[PDB]
């Protein structure tokens, strides 16, 4: 039960987009209503969430692979419609597996960004 | 007033969730 | 039922002494045991700072509200409420939760001078339910008491049925042992041990 | 042949059941019949000495397998060989006592639903029941 | 001379929730009652 | 957007023809005369079909001390093959169906829809979607 | 069910061959709600005969009025899980 | 002068009244025989009940007294005993998975199960290690009531085997016992959360094998003998009576057992 209704949330969530993909069309990403830019952002880090790295990928795009088993799944992309994870950037979706793996690239990107700063702010 | 008074899988991305947000915070800071 | 059995299977009545007082002294001193630990340590003593009887305090509460019955005027609930409705209001709800605390659980004026939030509805009604469902279990097993039966809830079962679906003797033989141990068992609790 | 290959390695713990269930004497019978102790011996014969102690030694282990835990404990303390007499003279024993506590014709059905429930045949049945009466006086 | 029978397939023990009289009784240990079930239906799964 | 009487009923109407089993005759026709009557026009659409769980399986009567009819209960299965001999506006079950409606009706407008009303956590609302997913498949 | 079974047979010999049931048949109703005890039933069949018919009879109107006080005597006038109380979250919706 | 401390928790009078004789005339009254119901050392309980005072539960298969069926097997069976209260009180066993559901703090219980868990998980681990086996088997009951009690064994036993470098398998009740009784030569080590059932299949194991004595541990430090019936009694005597410091008298108990169980006493 928990797998079927976490799935109608995600393609009710993903045809919301669509519609909200039109209206941006029309007054700019604001004059929507807070829901409506909160759903945005969350549909906007389920579509990069969507994408996983092949392990048979491996040789040519380098990147190691990923397999997500369906336990991962279903709780992943839960948390992300509750609204857990919306202080993580949207980035951190894209080509990873599994929520751990979001986490982890979350901290290669805070303490990567952290010696950027040190650097903009000497020099 | 009470509630304050009174007070593992899961546990680890709440850990990660939290210190990987925790860095997020102290950029900002300095 | 796979494997014809080593032996057949017969009641468990092994002890017949279990007097319903000890045992439920017995559960007396578990129950006393429990609740001490969730509560804790007995509150520090507290001396009064004046001596009067709640009987004297009621009496006292009904005199001072009598004398102003003729002035006293009634309103709509939404309407501001008067200086004679307001202390009756404060006497009563003090009155009937000292009441409810002690022990008198008079529900027909507790709902009316307690009453003042939803969650005191909901409060009152499951209070309700649970006293009049005490009283009928309490009435049942002394009619079950009067009928000597097994004090011990059954279970709707044909055990005959139950050897036939199941695969081996031992799942069901321990579901009967359970099941005839708790019916031999009555689950009362002393009561004035536990209100003192 | 199978199911004589497949019962010695079932025995011998190689293969497990389907969902790993005790190789319990009910579960043996469930799946190779009554009588399939004598088959096995029969079979274990054109085998070397050492797989016929082997199945000897499991027959015997999954037989006293037979008993629930409890009634092991209880019954075999004085050993797996003394465990039959043991637990008979414990359950004549019980008939007696019920037999004196609620008279003898609601024991007599009661022997003869436990009977039926126990999958026992009625000349054991009766053989059981004119012991425990016997013993009573 | 195809396949005959897997024997080391054995039917899983299928379950069956205890049922109590519906009294005040129950109603009380409505509960407690509950947990004895619940505990049954592991027995009959896990086997004791 | 003008929501006139018909409109409000028959938007309900399509809300309770969802089904996934078939309803038992009683259970299908007291909830379409429910609706017919316009007791379901303060239930909003999204809570219709938990309002049919309430009307069928469980009695707010009966739970909340309110209950004045005699024979007319949902729990007796056995009305069916008088509410197919007489009518539901037959003089003899007409009654006691109104009662029962309209108890039913205000208590769960008093008790269940308030809260519905209420809820803002994104737990609450995750619990209250799943009650909701339940209730369309089951009545 | 007797009560069911008899109920659709009344429905045929009314709705379908046009057969007004008489005093009698209403009768073999109302006993068989007493003598099942199903009390709330004998009810509306007492009503039923008494808008039709020329009145119940007054023994199984007794009859059925003592099967229901037994019931209110031992707890059973309504079933129980329907008195037990649930909240918006804790209705298990099944 | 010396002293035999015997502790009775549900056994027969026969089985106390046997086991006196057997050690007066055995003996020779040099020793004398006294009853309590705690002790230390120089101590035999009977009966299947678990007695006061005993943290660790251990049992194995004396070469001498192996059953013809079970002959060559070698596996030890640890049982961890929680401390025992008074009957009336509530266990620890049953309080510290209760008064969780019940909301009361176990704060007091955790650190006496901890402590009583880690000296059985000591004491599986050495026998482990002595016989050089690498993985032990853990054995919780699996039943949704004991949900707390054995998540806490599991989470100690494994804590403290690991840090001492060894394995372990952790099973359910059902599957063990059948194990250990069809095939008990797969399993070297096998530690037992303290449960009524565990404490079923520690004393089954010990009858089937034959009839043997078990060896408790408790918290003052020290070994006490364990028997049930008339031959797993007289073992536990005869190796009580070695203890003290009598191989002959031990030796000729242990002849008797081994030839006619159930009447030992008339047999010496």
């Amino acid at each position: 039960v928990d797998h079927y209704n976490v799935a109608q949330d995600v393609v009710q969530m993903l045809t919301k987009y669509r519609e909200l993909q039109d209206i941006i069309a029309v007054l700019g990403i604001d004059e929507l209503s807070e829901e409506d830019k909160l759903i945005v952002d969350r549909a906007r880090k389920l579509v990069k969430f969507l994408s996983q790295p092949f392990q048979v990928a491996e040789v040519f795009t380098g990147m190691t692979g990923h397999y997500v088993q369906l336990d991962d799944t279903i709780d992943s992309f839960s948390g992300l419609l509750m609204g857990t994870y919306d202080q993580v950037p949207e980035m951190a979706f894209y080509m990873v597996g599994g929520i751990n793996s979001v986490l982890e690239k979350a901290k290669k990107m805070a303490e990567e960004a952290a010696e950027l700063e040190k650097m903009r702010r000497a020099r | 007033e009470a509630a304050e008074r009174n007070p593992t899988g899961d546990n680890a991305r709440d850990r990660l969730l939290k210190e990987v947000l925790a860095l997020q915070a102290r950029i900002n800071q300095r | 039922i796979s494997g014809v059995s080593p032996l057949l299977y017969f009641p468990p009545t092994t002890t017949s002494t279990t007097n319903r007082e000890d045992q439920i002294n017995k559960n007396t001193n578990i129950a006393i045991q429990m609740i001490k630990r969730y509560k804790g340590e007995v509150p520090p003593h507290y001396t009064r700072k004046s001596s009067a009887t709640i009987e004297q305090v009621e009496k006292e509460i009904d005199a001072l509200l009598g004398g102003a019955e003729k002035l006293r005027k009634t309103s709509t609930d939404d309407q501001p409420m008067d200086k004679l409705t307001l202390m009756e209001r404060c006497l009563r709800h003090a009155l009937w939760s000292y009441h409810k605390e002690e022990g008198r659980y008079d529900f027909d004026q507790i709902g009316r001078w307690v009453v003042y939030t939803p969650e005191d509805e909901v409060k009152l009604a499951q209070l309700k339910r649970e006293v009049e469902a005490k009283e009928k279990l309490a009435a049942l097993r002394k009619r079950r008491e009067e009928e000597g039966l097994p004090g011990g809830p059954v279970p709707r079962i044909n055990w005959p049925q139950e050897y036939s679906s199941f695969i081996d003797r031992e799942p069901v033989v321990a579901k009967r042992i359970r099941y005839d141990t708790l019916a031999s068992t009555t689950l009362e609790r002393d009561e004035k041990q536990i209100e003192s | 042949s199978t199911k004589m290959q497949t019962l010695h390695k079932l025995l011998t713990g190689e293969v497990s059941f389907k969902n790993k269930a005790p190789v319990k004497d009910c579960n043996i019978v469930h799946q190779f019949g009554e009588n399939w102790a004598t088959e096995l011996s029969a079979y274990a014969k054109t085998l070397p000495a050492e797989q016929q102690k082997i199945i000897v030694r499991q027959i015997a282990r999954v037989k006293l397998t037979r008993y629930t835990v409890a009634e092991l404990a209880a019954y075999c303390g004085d050993g797996p060989a003394l465990l039959d007499e043991t637990a008979r003279a414990a359950n004549i024993e019980q008939g007696v006592a019920f037999v004196k506590a609620k008279g003898v014709e609601a024991f007599e059905k009661y022997v003869a639903e436990e009977s039926t429930n126990a999958n026992w045949k009625p000349e054991e049945a009766k053989k059981f029941i004119e012991d425990v009466k016997a013993k009573a006086k | 001379r195809a396949d005959e029978v897997d024997y080391t397939n054995l039917p899983a023990p299928k379950p069956q929730k205890t049922v109590w009289d519906d009294n005040i009784e129950t109603e009380v240990l409505r509960k407690y009652l509950d947990g004895l079930s619940q505990y049954d239906m592991e027995e009959a799964k896990y086997g004791v | 957007q003008v929501q006139t009487i018909p409109m409000i009923r028959g938007a309900r109407f399509v809300a309770l023809f969802n089904q996934k089993q078939p309803s038992y005759f009683m259970n299908a026709i007291v909830s379409l005369y429910a609706c017919l009557n316009g007791y379901l026009d303060d239930v909003k659409v999204q809570y219709v079909k938990f309002y049919e769980y309430l009307l069928v399986h469980r009695d707010l009567g009966i739970m909340y001390g309110t209950a004045k009819n005699k024979f007319f209960y949902m729990y007796v299965q056995e009305l069916n093959y008088l509410i197919r001999f007489f009518t539901l506006n037959s003089p003899i079950l007409h009654g006691e169906l109104e009662e029962m409606l309209k108890q039913h009706t205000h208590l769960f407008l008093q008790h269940y829809q308030s809260k519905m009303n209420a809820i803002k956590s994104e737990k609450d609302v995750k619990a209250l979607k799943n009650l909701l997913y339940s209730c369309k498949r089951a009545v | 069910s007797k009560f069911c079974a008899m109920m659709d047979l009344l429905e045929e010999m009314q709705h379908r061959n046009r057969l007004k049931p008489n005093e009698e048949s209403w009768t073999w109703v109302m006993k068989e709600c007493v003598k099942s005890g199903q009390f709330r039933l004998g009810y509306c069949i007492q009503q039923v005969m008494e808008t039709e018919c020329k009145g119940c009879p007054a023994d199984l109107v007794k009859a059925n009025e003592a099967n229901a006080q037994k019931a209110k005597t031992e707890g059973k006038e309504h079933p129980g899980h329907l008195s037990q109380q649930a909240g918006l979250f804790d209705v298990k919706v099944e | 002068s010396k002293q035999l401390t015997f502790i009775s928790a549900g056994a027969t009078a026969a089985v106390l009244q046997s086991a006196s004789a057997i050690v007066s005339k055995v003996a020779g009254g040099r020793v004398q025989t006294k009853t309590a119901k705690e002790a230390g050392r120089h101590a035999v309980v009977v009966g299947p009940e678990t007695p006061i005072g005993v943290h660790t539960a251990v049992t194995e298969v004396p070469k001498s007294a192996q059953d013809p069926l079970f002959s060559g097997v070698s596996t030890v069976v640890v049982r961890a005993v929680l401390p025992r209260a008074a009957p009336d009180s509530v266990q620890l066993r049953d309080a510290l998975d209760v008064y969780a559901s019940a909301g009361i703090d176990t704060k007091e219980e955790v650190r006496s199960a901890t402590e009583a868990f880690k000296k059985s998980a000591e004491v599986a681990v050495g026998k482990a290690k002595a016989k050089g086996v690498k993985r032990i088997v853990l054995v919780v009951k699996q039943a949704s009531k004991h949900n707390c009690i054995n998540e806490l064994f599991k989470k100690i036993s494994t804590e403290t085997i690991e840090s001492a470098g060894l394995t372990t398998e952790v099973v359910g009740t059902a599957a063990v016992a059948n194990q250990l009784i069809v095939n008990p030569e797969s399993l070297g080590v096998v530690l037992l959360n303290d449960v009524a059932a565990t404490e079923q299949i520690e004393l089954a194991f010990a009858g089937v094998v034959g009839g043997v004595s078990r060896v408790y541990h408790t918290v003052e430090g020290g070994k006490i003998s364990a028997g049930h019936s008339f031959k797993s009694v007289a073992l536990a005597v005869a190796q009580e009576l070695r203890e003290l410091g009598l191989s002959s008298e031990a030796d000729k108990v242990e002849a008797a057992a081994s030839k006619n169980p159930r009447a030992v006493v008339s047999a010496l």
